[PDB]
RNA sequence: UAUAGUUGAAGGAUUUGGAAAAUUCCGCUAAAGAGGGUGAAAGCCCCGUAGACGAAAUGCUGACAACACCUAGGAGGAUCCUGAGUACGGCGGAACACGAGAAAUUCCGUCGGAAUCCGCGGGGACCAUCCCGCAAGGCUAAAUACUCCCUAGUGACCGAUAGUGAACCAGUACCGUGAGGGAAAGGUGAAAAGCACCCCGGAAGGGGAGUGAAAUAGAUCCUGAAACCGUGUGCCUACAACAAGUCAAAGCUCGUUAAUGAGUGAUGGCGUGCCUUUUGUAGAAUGAACCGGCGAGUUACGAUUGCAUGCGAGGUUAAGUCGAAGAGACGGAGCCGCAGCGAAAGCGAGUCUGAAUAGGGCGAAUGAGUAUGUAGUCGUAGACCCGAAACCAUGUGAUCUAC
RNA sequence: GUAGCGGAGAAAUUCCAAACGAACUUGGAGAUAGCUGGUUCUCUCCGAAAUAGCUUUAGGGCUAGCCUCGGAAUUGAGAAU
RNA sequence: GGUGUAGUGGUAGGAGAGCGUUCUAAGGGCGUUGAAGGUCGAUCGUGAGGACGGCUGGAGCGCUUAGAAGUGAGAAUGCCG
RNA sequence: GUGAAAUUUUAGUACCUGUGAAGAUGCAGGUUACCCGCGACAGGACGGAAAGACCCCAUGGAGCUUUACUGUAGUUUGAUA
């Protein structure tokens, strides 16, 4: 590419539209703002979610629920995730990160089944669902809570 | 390359020459010219760092 | 600087698996001597925020 | 080291001009081809530039010397010390993102008012247990904010209605008792060579003659547009009701970017300006004397959609460090996506309601994202421009008028 | 000598530097105005509304209806007899 | 490229594609044998608009491709002359 | 001899009966009328000057009243230093 003959790519770049020069382009004269009233002035226009005066859509319904202070969220892997390990090989939150499978282990790992493990894993992580440890069982590995 | 601050002197001044060394080249530095004249230690050099 | 979100929006409305968004019902606090045992029964249960509302508030709850 | 300075390479002829730096030939120089000047556009004409050199005097910043200050272990646990109208509490106010609230923590006014290492304070009312500290005495560099001013520079910033109010003797002239308000106004030529002498005229001004490349460049001086005011001419016009043109057309007068030519035009048909606001306008509804200049959807940061490019079950760095105010590498804290349901405890391809494995709600069942550019809309900012009557807070007035 | 949240009044809302139902000047300040005026080049394709509901609402607004642009989808779902 | 058939009034408003101004970069050019600007002509294109020639004028300015905008004026009882 | 002003879309600026945003110099059909001025009069140009002072609106202001709301200076009464 030489700097004489640059080119960007086709669809890349558009032009802009400048309201208020003139009738033929289309937006001369009030600038696309119709006649009169509130929305036709510089500034005009009412607040997000204002509705004229009747009671509005969020005032009309109660409020529900509360947040708890301690709460804990986990950082799910499910199955297929074990599949890209070698026959017996120990995962665990270290040897996930550093494959960037989990980064921003929460409160900790919690594996999950769906859907399909064929391995011989060694897992340790923090939670197991019913299923999770059932499967990695019976494809011939074992699990520990740690 | 480098310090061939010799070599630096003598080609500047001259009104179809520029000079980069190894470790400061841009894209529009080699878009402008018509050649580049590299040395042999330079040019590995430049394998080195873009890897 | 940052746009702000409605606090007073989401203390009543959470954000459903397929982008919908969840709410509670109206005349759920108040003088049930008013209305009738199947009205009650059936305004226990949760419902969705239409389009018309829904096209209106977007904004005010981008972040959460 | 700041405040003066020194030295610093390399060109002549030819053509056109008033004058070359331009043109054409043939040379040279560069650790210097950044910039400014010269009768037009110069690496080689002048000032400079890259490089090398320099300070009597006064002021700054380092380094190393002196001089000044400051700084020791192990053991014991009989007794003494460790900041009092203080911490704290009631009442009234305020500060903490926290509007009295279930209100911890920190202040001010007023009244009441501890303990002493077997002690005292805090972990968001309060208590018990555990854990972290030791108030009511003093000081302290740096990393962060700002530019009246001095030096050296820079700009996809302005170019005389712009840019400072002010390119010029501007906070001036001018206006007001005063506080205060506040302008207009740049350009002969390369060089003044700025018109000796003569003629008309009181002078002003003009005509010759001269300067000069050019004076219709003559000081109201570069260029010299329009409104507006004149002089000369080809064609028309004194029986005619005209939004002023448009279509048809004899006569006269010319002869062009050369082609189905140009100007004027007796006479005939048709025909109620422009803009705004309106159900509706020629409107006896609204605006404009005319001509020229100026005069209105922008940017920053967020949110969303379409298009485009790179990676792809993944994508991507922020502050900061080195670097030419740059590109061009380090940096993985963090952010989005990859799993949902429920008020929550929690469970998980399912979950909540429910006595229910029933039914139903929301989810899964191959079901694509993320960074950046660009355009359309929206939010916070004066947010497309102009326009009040008013409100508040400093100050200046009884040289007029009232007592 | 008395000064603007003020003064003075043989009382009229009268005077306080040609303007007083609350002086003048500078600043907050580009105050606010659901109102009025204005908003600068060209051609090609399409092309409305003047209605319903709710509104301290009635010359303003919101949701629907009616226009335009891009996508998806089984069809034979639209219209006229 | 041919040939058929069908279409092409338009305010608010949506969508597409272009004309012209100033500045930046790269390339290729012009200029005292006369640049920009000014004035006249009977010239070209579907439109905004583009050339060529005469006269005036005295030192700077086009074209191509991409970029950036204080980018277009007839109206505001607009402001200055 | 000297020498302004308010006004002004461009004007080669007749009458009658009609028409029309419903009272026309300018539109229709007729009728009348050679070109250019001077001294006089006020019927028309909904004549000029003053973005109606009358009336209603702006969820506009400002001054005033009170047994309209919510506060407060001042006066008073108790506790405590």
């Amino acid at each position: 590419m030489k700097l004489h003959e640059l080119k960007p790519a086709e669809g890349s770049r558009q032009v802009r539209n400048r309201v208020g020069r003139g009738t033929s382009s289309g937006n001369g004269k009030t600038a696309g703002r119709g006649q009169k009233g509130q929305k036709a002035r510089s500034g005009g226009g009412v607040r997000l979610g204002f509705e004229g005066g009747q009671t509005p859509l969020f005032r009309r319904l109660p409020k529900r629920g509360f947040t708890n202070i301690n709460r804990k969220d986990y950082a799910v892997v499910n199955l297929d995730t074990l599949n890209r390990f070698e026959d017996g090989t120990e995962v665990t939150p270290v040897v996930l990160k550093e494959a960037g499978i989990v980064k921003n282990e929460k409160a900790g790992i919690k594996v999950l089944a769906d859907g399909e493990l064929t391995k011989k894993l060694t897992v340790k992580a923090a939670k197991f669902s019913k299923s999770a440890q059932e499967a990695i069982e019976a494809a011939g590995g074992s699990i520990e809570v740690i | 390359e480098n310090g061939n601050d010799f070599a630096a002197l003598s080609a500047r001044n001259l009104p179809n020459v520029s000079v980069v060394t190894s470790d400061n080249v841009s894209v529009l530095d080699v878009v402008s010219a018509n050649k580049v004249l590299a040395t042999q230690t330079a040019l590995t050099q430049i394998e080195e760092v873009l890897a | 600087p940052k746009q702000k979100t409605h606090r007073g929006l989401a203390k009543r409305v959470k954000r459903t698996g397929g982008g919908g968004l969840k709410r509670g019902r109206a005349f759920t606090s108040h003088r049930f001597h008013g209305k009738t045992k199947k009205q009650r029964r059936q305004l226990r249960k949760a419902s969705m925020v239409a389009k018309g509302d829904y096209k209106r508030i977007r904004q005010q709850l981008a972040r959460m």
